[PDB]
């Protein structure tokens, strides 16, 4: 029941340290396309809006 | 004949392939030399809660 941010206290633990060395400026998200592109529905196609 | 090749990288950066040429047996409860996974001192050892 909290839609932005809660408000409280979680460390993050560490998950892993990758050796890629390369450099970043940039980044996006990705997303799951549920509906479909070609036919695109009035509503209820994706998720909840 | 079947031939394998195996270039080792050896730069300046992190080392995610290492030896674990010999895992010496336990020695406690005895003052030594110890180097446990790069660091070094001296001191002795004792089972911890």
């Amino acid at each position: 029941l909290v839609r932005d941010l809660p408000q409280g206290f979680s460390a993050l633990e560490p998950l892993v340290d990758l050796p890629i060395g390369i450099n970043i400026t940039r980044f996006q998200t990705l997303l799951a396309l549920h509906r479909s592109y070609l036919t695109p529905g009035d509503s209820s196609s994706g998720w909840t809006a | 004949y079947r031939v394998v090749v195996l270039s080792f990288e050896l730069l300046h950066a992190p080392a995610t392939v290492c030896g674990p040429k010999k895992s010496t047996n336990l020695v406690k409860n005895k003052c030594v030399n110890f180097n446990f996974n790069g660091l070094t001192g001296t001191g002795v050892l004792t089972e911890s809660n």
